């Protein structure tokens, strides 16, 4: 069983330092690239940092560039994130996500359980049209979001990722390039798009399909998420 | 390597290549030898330091900071012409002959003749082992060395008879750049690993001499 | 003490006439041999072993040296009438190729030592750096040849015809003597020591084995060492002889001056044979090259 | 003794019937078709990373992914476009003689002298490649594994027999017997219902995967058959032998159509492959170069060359865009 | 006329006290690539040649008297 | 006696085959290679703008 | 008026049957021979400087 668990959250004062650990058990940790994604309260997901397999390539978000640091302990199957100075903006549910990159891979399949951190008191912009969509079961629903640049590379691949965050759970990958269904997701989900406009369709909607849908681009770092579309029933 | 995903794919490929080259480095300190010979000729009990590991059998004993890998091809019971080219790069050939078997001696000679003159093994030196001196020494007194070799004419002593068998095996060489390193072994011999080690080192010099252009 | 007076130089016709023939013959032989070696190595891409690359570079160096020989023969005939630019260029090319040839012989010796004595050990794997070693040798040759390019020009004198000499200023003689240390150290003594060490240990390890072709290898090694010595040692000894005489260590006299000049010219003629002989001693004495050359005749 | 006479007369009946069907040779009917000229093919990619002889190679169904097995004990999956290495699978036994790729891209079966067909799973949840199943039951060296589905594979061995396996259970569902020598190759028909196996008895015989019946046998070669491949329509196949000759046999006529022998060829054929159209018959030879034969006129329409050692495997993509060759010099080259 | 691989000073010893009545001509060579010292070579009327010390004022005096 | 019994049985099935003249078979193989001839990037070189390699 | 830096050597030929006038011939670094006027003090200065060299 693939399992990512994070610990180290809690209430800390501004200006202090905290360390978050993401221990992995159930997959070859030494071959996966691990990301840090944080979700501010009722605002949405946001990419933070990424370390490549073997600790070769390291990237940080512009918001916390030079302030955070990421380290990798392959023999211990643990991923760390040491934050130097914390403002009131750092409070969020930090997730731990694994990613493997090769021809035809799924680099955002599994998300960690997330830990809650509380602090006391150019880029590709992706926009989602709406924020709440009421619908009844059995009715097809279409979700669409745009982007600044054209995500269609010259290689023919479009780098768009669709995630679903059920209430009280962690985001789950559904479509990882434009229309490639993830592993274990129901076949009713389907995706399309053309360069800068993309659509996600859910035929024969079921009761468990409710939640917040996020569309993300992987064309170029830093990674940017959408506003977030919520399905209501 | 323009896209962000393709940049990591190139990083994965380069990480794979590093382990591929690293494994090749660790695969250059071992000597690959080939075991041949008739059945019940001691081809599985040459060195008492076995450390073995139906089909192909490997043996990976080490000696003097050098790794010796012995491949036993017996038991395949198929046509040798189709899989003997896999061992084209072995350092040497180890041949085991039982001197007490007067009926399989002609069978062993056919095996040696075919292997020595094979097109793939035209340059691989052969380390020939003549086993069971004591058993042969007692056998010759009871039965002279004439039923197996009617052409024998010299004295019936052990020294001439054993050397006569050795001459027949080396008469099948018929090739240059190949040297046959013989040795007489018995059941209670422990220095078989030493004999193999000096022969292998001697074979490497001959190949290195040709590569360096000295010969 | 009226005995003191200028030592007039003396020139002969026989040496002039014969040296041209010798140089032309050596040029032809070296050109043919180097062409054959390069053709054999380049025609087939199978079996491109380290010694193949070493021999290719040695052949290129010898080819350039032979290509430069004829202008030098003309200069010996009539003196350097060909200006300054050609003096600089040709001296540069000659010295660069000479240094590279010597250092390549030393490198081949090192390779043989690594491949025979240390055959069983883990150090031998360091013999797969032919490319970088050869590049380093060529770069070192170009670095060592700089003094020739910086301080060479024609010198016009009354007693002697123009010569492509060196012009370092008021104290040019002493500076020339000091610069002569490089050809006799990085060109003779260091490569000689390396070759002697490597081949001595190679012989020691060969004599103790039981290989079939050991004797031929030992004879080949002896032949290579003796050929190198006979080709280069006389010129170096005469150049010292000359250095010592200039350093007043040995008495200086006009007869000694003429004798040393003749010896220098003769030893230069003799040492020029190395370019022609190398293809035979190092390459054609091998079975692989001969078989390949016979094959290419198709 | 009486049945021996019955065996002989049955051969005579087949030969007379086979000869009566022959009215005109293949090279006599298509004598008015214009030649294809010179097929000059240039090396587009050079795949390096193997440190030993390459013995097998198979193309992915998407014509982008490759697989190659070598004596070094490594199993490498290549990205044929950008020359990257997707996977590197360490084998248990370094003596691998054949190596196959699944039609769905999920699995890879790749085995050899260890008498075991090892099947590896690529799309695992743990991120690594694991040995899903090891098939055993053959007493001789293995050759020409070929996937039928994700749970069904046909294998050939030196036991003079081929086998049909079930990957899930692991038991030998069907066994095909009838050869009198080591079986060196097999190829699966496009309709995935028949296959032909070339053995060392200088005979290739058509077998039924569903019934396990030797429907027909084909003769004519003077030496052992080393490779085999169907015509793209699944009505004919071409074989390569140590006789340095290639032959084209028709399943419906039960007779060879034409031979692809050249006077300058001495060494035998190692691999046989067809183009997407069924006009260029590519064959690998032991003299380090591959030849392109016009399958209708037996004319050498160019030579690939380039390799330094014996070419041990050939491969043409499903879309026919490129040809991959492997040799004992530890290099894969992609031609177009 | 002649070819020499290397150049040397035209004089070895240094004589003084030549009589101008015998001198026919004088040659002066500054220190160049040929040699490390200034050389004065006087050719007499009888065809003999002599070498003069540059540091000798008399030589200097003889040279200037010639001029 | 029990080994060659199946041998004649196999030859019995191999003899009862509905065979077709090679003249018709040769034409059929010629038609296929001529029909699917425009879709062969090896027989006819592909344009450089449509060459993935 | 030849510059000092270009003068390699100076030869002074006294009067004789073949010439009644003193000659000064300067051999330059470039090999060309030039004639100098003996009466010019510059020649004497050049000779003196060369000797002091």
């Amino acid at each position: 069983d693939v399992q990512l668990v994070e610990s180290g959250g809690g209430l800390v004062q501004p200006g202090g330092s905290r360390k978050l650990s993401c221990s992995a058990s159930g997959f070859a940790f030494s071959s996966f690239g691990m990301h840090w994604v944080r979700q501010a309260p009722e605002k949405g997901l946001e990419w933070v940092a990424y370390i490549s397999s073997g600790s070769g390539t390291i990237y940080y978000a512009d918001t916390v560039k030079g302030r955070f640091t990421i380290s990798r302990d392959d023999p211990k199957n643990t991923l760390f994130l040491q934050m130097t100075s914390l403002r009131s903006e750092d409070t969020a549910m930090y997730y731990c996500v694994r990613s493997i990159y090769y021809y035809g891979s799924s680099p955002f399949d599994f998300w960690g359980q997330g830990t809650t951190l509380t602090v006391s008191s150019s880029d590709i912009v992706m926009t989602q049209a709406t924020s709440s969509v009421p619908v009844t079961p059995g009715e097809s629903v279409s979700i669409s979001c745009r982007s600044s640049k054209s995500l269609l590379h010259s290689n023919g691949n479009t780098y768009l990722y669709w995630f679903l965050q059920r209430p009280g759970q962690s985001p789950q990958l559904l479509i990882y390039r434009m229309s490639n269904l993830a592993s274990g997701v129901p076949d009713r989900f389907s995706g399309s798009g053309s360069g800068t406009a993309f659509t996600l369709t859910i035929s024969r909607l079921e009761a468990e399909d409710v939640g917040v849908y996020y569309c993300m681009q992987h064309l170029e770092y830093p990674l940017t998420f959408g506003a977030g579309t919520k399905l209501e029933l | 390597t323009l896209s962000a995903e393709e940049r990591a794919a190139l990083e994965r490929s380069k990480a794979i290549e590093k382990n591929l080259k690293e494994d090749g480095i660790s695969a250059a300190k071992d000597v690959k030898l080939l075991l041949l010979g008739a059945d019940n000729s001691g081809k599985s009990t040459i060195v008492k330091q076995m450390k073995i590991i139906t089909g192909i059998v490997e043996t990976h004993f080490t000696f003097k900071n050098l790794h010796f890998r012995l491949f036993d091809v017996g038991g395949q019971r198929s046509e040798r012409k189709k899989w003997i080219h896999c061992f084209e790069d072995v350092t040497a050939i180890i041949f085991c002959v039982d001197l007490s078997d007067y009926n399989r001696m002609h069978e062993s000679l056919m095996l040696f003749d075919s292997i020595c003159n094979n097109k793939f093994f035209i340059d691989t030196s052969i380390i020939l082992f003549l086993n069971k001196k004591d058993l042969f020494g007692e056998k010759i007194k009871k039965s002279p060395l004439t039923i197996c070799f009617p052409e024998y004419t010299g004295p019936n002593t052990y020294e001439d008879a054993a050397a006569y068998i050795q001459a027949q095996f080396e008469s099948k060489n018929r090739s240059p750049n190949k040297e046959i390193y013989c040795h007489m072994t018995c059941a209670t011999d422990t220095n078989n690993a030493q004999v193999i080690f000096d022969a292998v080192t001697d074979i490497i010099i001959a190949n290195n001499l040709r590569g360096c252009g000295l010969y | 003490l009226l005995d003191a007076a200028p030592c007039e130089p003396e020139s002969l016709e026989i040496n002039k006439y014969f040296v041209v023939i010798i140089y032309a013959l050596v040029f032809l032989l070296s050109l043919l041999g180097n062409s054959l070696v390069m053709l054999v190595i380049l025609y087939s891409r199978v079996g491109r072993s380290v010694t193949d690359v070493y021999l290719l570079n040695l052949a290129l160096a010898d080819l350039l040296f032979a290509l430069t020989l004829p202008i030098w023969a003309a200069s010996k005939v009539n003196g350097w009438i060909f200006g300054t630019f050609l003096c600089k260029v040709v001296s540069l090319l000659k010295e660069v190729n000479f240094y590279s040839g010597i250092l390549l012989l030393a490198c081949i010796s090192v390779d043989r030592y690594l491949a025979i004595v240390h055959a069983t050990r883990t150090l031998t794997q360091k013999r797969y750096l032919v490319k970088f070693i050869c590049l380093s040798i060529w770069g070192l040759s170009l670095l060592l040849a700089l003094p020739v390019l910086l301080f060479r020009r024609t010198v016009y004198s009354s007693n002697v015809s123009p010569a492509c000499y060196e012009d370092m200023g008021n104290n040019t003689a002493n500076w020339r003597m000091l610069l002569r240390i490089l050809p006799q150290s990085f060109g003779f003594i260091v490569p000689l020591l390396i070759m002697l060490f490597c081949y001595g240990f190679t012989l020691r390890t060969l004599f103790k084995a039981h290989m079939g072709q050991k004797h031929r290898a030992m004879r080949v090694i002896f032949a290579v060492v003796l050929i190198f010595l006979l080709c280069w040692l006389p010129y170096n000894l005469v150049l010292l002889a000359d250095t010592l005489m200039r350093t007043q260590v040995i008495q200086e006299t006009c007869e000694r001056r003429n004798h040393i000049d003749r010896a220098l010219d003769a030893t230069e003629i003799l040492g020029i044979l190395h370019s022609c002989l190398n293809p035979l001693i190092y390459a054609f004495i091998g079975q692989k090259f001969r078989h390949g050359l016979l094959k290419i005749l198709a | 003794d009486q049945l021996r006479q019955e065996a002989e007369q049955l051969k005579n009946q087949i030969r007379d019937a086979r000869k009566a069907c022959a009215d005109a040779t293949l090279s006599q009917i298509t004598n008015n078709i214009d030649p294809v000229g010179r097929i000059q093919m240039r090396t587009r990619r050079t795949l390096r990373g193997h440190l030993a002889k390459i013995y097998a190679m198979h193309w992915g169904t998407d014509s982008r992914l490759l697989v190659s097995a070598s004596q070094d004990g490594k199993l490498i999956i290549w990205d044929s476009y950008t020359t990257n290495k997707v996977h590197a699978i360490p084998l248990r036994s370094s003596w691998v003689m054949t190596c196959a790729y699944a039609p769905s891209g999920n699995y890879v079966a790749c085995g050899g002298l260890d008498n075991i067909c090892s099947i590896y799973n690529l799309k695992t949840r743990e991120g690594n490649v694991r040995v899903s199943r090891e098939l055993a039951g053959h007493t001789g060296y293995l050759s020409c594994c070929r996937f039928l589905d994700d749970n069904q594979i046909v294998t050939s061995s030196g036991d003079t027999t081929c086998a049909l396996w079930d990957i899930e259970t692991g038991q030998q569902t069907t066994t095909f017997t009838g050869h009198t020598g080591d079986v060196m190759s097999l190829s699966l028909a496009p309709d995935t219902r028949l296959f032909v196996s070339g053995a060392c008895d200088a005979s290739a015989k058509l077998w039924d995967v569903r019934e396990g019946m030797c429907r027909q046998t084909f003769t004519g070669h003077e030496s052992d058959i080393n490779a085999i491949c169907f015509f793209p329509n699944g009505n004919a196949f071409a074989t390569g032998s140590d006789d340095a000759t290639c032959r084209l046999f028709d399943l419906r006529a039960d007779q060879e159509l034409m031979t692809y022998s050249h006077d300058n060829i001495i060494c035998g054929i190692t691999s046989v492959s067809f183009s997407k159209s069924g006009r260029l018959l590519l064959a690998g030879y032991d003299d380090f170069n591959c030849n392109v034969w016009d399958a209708l006129k037996a004319d050498r329409a160019g030579v690939l060359a380039g390799h330094d050692n014996r070419v041990s495997c050939l491969g043409v993509t499903d879309d026919g865009m490129a040809v991959a060759t492997g040799s004992w010099d530890s290099f894969l080259k992609i031609w177009n | 006329a002649s070819v020499v691989t290397e150049l040397r000073c035209q004089c070895l010893q240094t004589l003084q006290g030549i009589h101008l009545k015998n001198i026919q001509s004088v040659n002066v060579r500054s220190p160049g690539p040929h040699c490390a010292q200034t050389e004065v070579i006087a050719t007499l009327k009888n065809g003999k040649k002599a070498c003069l010390n540059p540091a000798s004022p008399m030589v200097q005096k003889i040279i200037e008297k010639i001029l | 006696i029990a080994q060659a019994r199946k041998l004649v049985e196999q030859l019995k099935m191999e003899a009862n085959i509905d065979r077709i003249k090679v003249s018709k078979a040769a034409a059929d193989l010629m038609a296929y290679c001529e029909a699917h001839a425009k879709e062969d990037p090896l027989l006819t070189p592909v344009p450089a703008s449509e060459n993935p390699f």
